[PDB]
């Protein structure tokens, strides 16, 4: 279940975007949120985000749907398979410097939170990035 | 192709783990708050949380 408090903690956050008080979070919402924690978000982005938690399609998140969301959980599996997107012929395992190069200049990551990545995954030198371990270890 | 899709999805997962680190380096991204403050950081999950289910379905259309 969720708890009393719980539903509480959800509620204070959910006001946080909806900035309007008008009971739902909408893409301009969203993204002054976002911006005002320093991000430069494109209304592509903006919406893609409300998409995956807009449930009846209104084109804005309510609280039900924001606690739906919140309250979400085959990820192992998505995951894993990520990781073999990478993989050199099905190892099991990616060498380092590609894991740090893909992670930096491809998708979304600072050199910083890459080398966090690397120390909770490599066993020494050798084992050289088992994924296998990042997957089960985030789930 | 995949590429980007697949990073995404690994990136987006792993700043949703690690944010669950109070101590994390993926606090330090945030450079225009100075001092991260509660409700700072629940909005910082609940986004993290919303791009992770984003790159989720972006990577089925792909996989
Ligand atoms: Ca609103
Ligand atoms: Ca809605």
């Amino acid at each position: 279940q969720l708890t009393e408090e719980q539903i509480a903690e959800f509620k204070e956050a959910f006001s946080l975007f909806d900035k309007d008080g008008d009971g739902t979070i909408t893409t301009k919402e969203l993204g002054t949120v976002m911006r005002s924690l320093g991000q430069n978000p494109t209304e592509a982005e903006l919406q893609d985000m409300i998409n995956e938690v807009d449930a009846d399609g209104n084109g804005t998140i309510d609280f039900p749907e924001f606690l739906t969301m919140m309250a979400r959980k085959d990820s192992e599996e998505e995951i894993r398979e990520a990781f073999r997107v990478f993989d050199k012929d099905g190892n099991g395992y990616i060498s380092a410097a590609e894991l740090r190069h893909v992670m930096t200049n491809l998708g979304e990551l600072t050199d910083e939170e890459v080398d966090e990545m690397i120390r909770e995954a490599d066993i020494e030198g050798d084992g050289q990035v088992n994924y296998e371990e990042f997957v089960q270890m985030m789930t | 192709r995949q590429i980007p899709a697949a990073a995404s999805l690994i990136q987006t997962a792993w700043r949703c783990y690690a944010a669950e680190n109070p101590d994390s380096s993926t606090w330090k991204i945030y450079i225009r708050i100075s001092q991260l403050r509660e409700h700072h950081r629940a909005t910082i999950k609940v986004i993290r949380r919303m791009q992770y289910f984003v790159a989720k379905k972006k990577f089925q259309q792909a996989r």
